[PDB]
């Protein structure tokens, strides 16, 4: 099409929309034309959208409360600190609502979202005598949109689902969008006064109860979920570098994974 | 443009046909390609030649040019005498006459000079083993091929050195020195890599080996030369690069 | 014969079709050609491959192969940066910026590697002289071509060094640094020899020269690089030989 | 121009269509109006938006907008 | 077409090929349009090519040998020296193969040639008892391509022509191209080792024999001769200035002309 120009020509939208078509350095567009053979012969699938990836579940948070109020639509990620000073752990992570998941990691690239989500729960202990888990829609206007041990004893007539840790083993829930608006804000700010009525997120949380002393919570997008308005790379650190221990202090960072959770 | 230009484009008004650019700059310029280089000129150019220019007539060169033509592929397809190996009456069953890696054994200066400039290449390979015994001598050889020799499990390579029976199960051809004069084996290119890496040499795709199947049998001690000719076929070349074809 | 044989002929009964030979010998034998080598076999041969043999499929190599193909001719046609020569305000009319013999100046390792194996070659040649002056600089160069430089009478070569007027009568193109960005001159192959002798190097068929026509004119002392790009065209190759392409 | 331009005119060759001007200057430039302001540009410009840009759909505002419309005349009445 | 331009327009080949057509200062092309009346009324002929001029014969060299080996296709011109110093001859010429002729003077503008040539010989003396002249093709590989008195007494079966200085007066010969190549080099370099086998010129010379003590040799192009690849003006001096004698020394330069030759 021409390698160079007098003035800007490679414009952000024009390229993505296919109106600006850069030339291959070899002059033969065939050299960068899609070839389907590789995925068919080597991979066995071909991923086309992050919409597919966020439907895969990942672990978000570990609770040590038998009955918990949990901020369903809070997509924030941990605060991180780094140091190369002697004898101090190199990396430290301090979560608010949980650790990063495919849902919150992909979400951090966008400003908005809409649609429902799914919840998965692994029990630390499947107690035979009291095997049930209840996940209830929690709507008290007074509650802050944060994690808190359940102290309520008056939330009658809620929407409840029951799963059995002994006959099944993992609890599976689907949460409707149930929003007062059609466009929510990813990691909207939660405040002291706030309560559970802000229009920036569905005014709905989870109340999770079981007889297991610990539970591992995970989530993913429901089938009607979407992220919108791409912003760019979110602030991030190398996940592999979390094993760093060059300061002489042993690495102490630990993400919520099944192996970390199930074994001590 | 009789400058044997592969393509040419006056780009003077190009900026005037961009949808999101308004009142685009009119800038005299031209872009043209010659093989792997594209010249992007930002002003007028002049292209001159001899008055009444005529390239050298083809008939003028018949005194020296070959009626046959030769390209890179043609050179790689040329038979090459790869080696002459000794075979004598004292060698017993399964003695190794030779083992030649591919390409390695065919990487003569002629082949290297023509592959220079490419990242890699792949090809089928044809090997000829030739033996010229006289009518009163008898014996038998096996010419076989084994894939990715440097990365095959050791047990397999050992099996080949331990018993000729493990050579006979491989793709192979047998030579009876009293009946056939030469024997050929063609092997297609097969490897995890789509072409052989000329830059890092990471991994020869096959090896041709010749082992004694039945010893050279003569009334008194004797020896014969086992000669090898080889050439590539079904050649596929890589991509233009400045990387060195590794020694 | 899937041995990519250029030609094949069973000669077993050949002696039976000679007119002056009677009761000719029936001799099992076969002759076949592979590129520049012909194998003349005097007995049966066996030609084997993999069971259900299939050459590597073309699609497998798209990840590395160039959609464009490259032959010997293609390589010789590639533009090459031949040199960067100094031109400064102190150079006066007719000062020689450069003088490059042909082929000589284009005989880089890339070109030599591809010409190796041929007795000779002939070609038209395209030279580009490029100068990047800024808008407040003016000056003018002449890019000209003179034939068989090493065997031309001395008076002629001297005339070129004495007066730019003798350069302007030659096939040439002029470069105005304030108007044109680059200028090209294409010269066909012309010589008493039908192709250039790569073996004895006896006689470069031309030389391209660039002389100052009007000095680089700027308010204070300055200098510019005069760059040269060149490539061959209308290429004709010689005959296959083992002779070395002389240094 | 989806820049809700009231009018737009590429004036690059305008000087070439004046009767008493000969060999007029070719000058890349464009003039466009937006309500009471006219922009007279003396070089190329770039007009960009979101990829696949779509203005806010009308149905989205029914929860607050009045089905009746209000202009200056309406207010004075 | 336009008197001026921004950038080069008058290009060497474009003008000669008629693609660039400069405008007459008067604006009427008729002012430089060919008029045939002048040549028809005043001259009587109209020369169009140097091809015509080189077919005219001119004198090249004077020999004082009765039997001579002469370099037929050598087109070199004399070396010249100039001085304005007192009492020294102003100009001096030192020939190698001979002095300039139409053939070598026109040839000096080009790099190449092909085709045959013609030879003319005027005798210093037409000896009645031994009036014959022999011009023979000379091909000994050993001979240098230079002028030399004939010392060979073994060159049997050569191609010979005989002319009679008494019954005719001037010997006339035509020489075939007889070249190993199709393009020869004007004034190619002749070397010590060289001999008579270089591909740069036909490998053929003349062996001229007569009983005249002196002969005047001249030449011209044959009908199949051509010069190719114009180079430009050759190094040259004013022929008329050769009469210069302002240094006080009398001019001593003398070109081979019939009058110079026939009279002493």
């Amino acid at each position: 099409v021409g390698f160079a120009s007098a003035g800007t020509r490679d414009i952000r939208s024009s390229y993505v929309e296919g109106k600006f078509i850069p030339q291959d350095i070899t002059g033969m567009s065939r050299n960068h034309e899609l070839d389907e053979q590789p995925s068919q012969e080597c991979i066995g699938e071909r991923i086309l959208s992050f919409s597919e990836l966020i439907k895969r579940n990942s672990w978000r948070y570990v609770s040590d409360e038998k009955s918990l109020i949990y901020p369903a639509y809070a997509f924030d990620n941990p605060a991180a600190m780094y140091t190369a000073a002697d004898k101090l752990p190199v990396w430290t992570l301090t979560p608010r609502s949980g650790f990063p998941t495919l849902l919150t990691s992909i979400g951090a690239m966008y400003a908005f979202y809409r649609g429902g989500i799914r919840l998965k729960i692994v029990p630390g202990v499947a107690d035979q005598p009291k095997p049930l888990v209840e996940v209830a829609l929690f709507t008290m206007q007074d509650q802050g949109y944060i994690i808190k041990a359940n102290d309520y004893s008056t939330d009658f007539c809620s929407s409840n689902i029951y799963e059995n840790f002994v006959t099944k083993g993992i609890a599976e829930v689907q949460t409707p969008y149930y929003s007062r608006v059609n466009t929510s804000v990813v990691s909207a700010p939660v405040l002291y006064n706030a309560g559970n009525i802000s229009p920036l997120m569905p005014n709905v949380m989870y109340k999770i109860t079981s007889n297991s002393s610990n539970i591992l919570l995970g989530h993913s997008a429901a089938d009607d979920f979407r992220f919108g308005f791409l912003l760019g790379a979110p602030l991030a650190i190398s996940a592999t570098a979390l094993r760093d221990n060059f300061t002489g202090s042993s690495a102490t960072v630990s993400l919520p994974t099944f192996s970390n959770f199930y074994l001590s | 443009k009789q400058m044997n230009v592969n393509s040419s484009q006056d780009t003077t008004f190009e900026q005037r046909s961009q949808e999101k650019v308004q009142a685009g700059e009119i800038n005299e310029s031209i872009e043209f390609r010659n093989q792997i280089t594209t010249f992007v000129h930002d002003n007028p150019i002049i292209t001159e030649q001899l008055i009444g220019d005529s390239p050298q007539p083809s008939g003028d060169v018949r005194s020296v040019s070959d009626a046959r033509t030769h390209s890179i592929i043609d050179f790689l397809e040329r038979p090459q005498f790869i080696g002459s190996f000794l075979w004598n009456t004292s060698d017993i069953e399964n003695k190794e006459i030779f083992s030649l890696k591919l390409p390695d054994a065919l990487m003569s200066p002629m082949i290297r000079e023509k592959l220079s400039g490419f990242t890699s290449f792949s090809a089928s390979t044809v090997f000829h083993i030739q033996v010229n015994a006289h009518p009163f001598q008898c014996g038998r050889l096996v010419l076989a091929a084994v894939p990715v020799p440097d990365i095959l499990p050791l047990h397999r390579l050992n099996m080949l050195s331990f018993d000729v029976s493990n050579v006979i199960t491989l793709p192979h051809v047998q030579l009876d020195i009293s009946k056939e004069t030469e024997v050929l084996l063609k092997i297609p290119y097969v490897s995890p890599f789509v072409q052989y890496d000329l830059v890092t040499k990471f991994t020869p795709w096959a090896a041709f080996l010749a082992h004694v199947y039945a010893p050279l049998n003569t009334p008194s001690a004797a020896s014969l030369q086992v000669n090898v000719f080889a050439h590539f076929e079904d050649i596929k070349l890589g991509f233009p690069t400045s990387a060195i074809v590794a020694q």
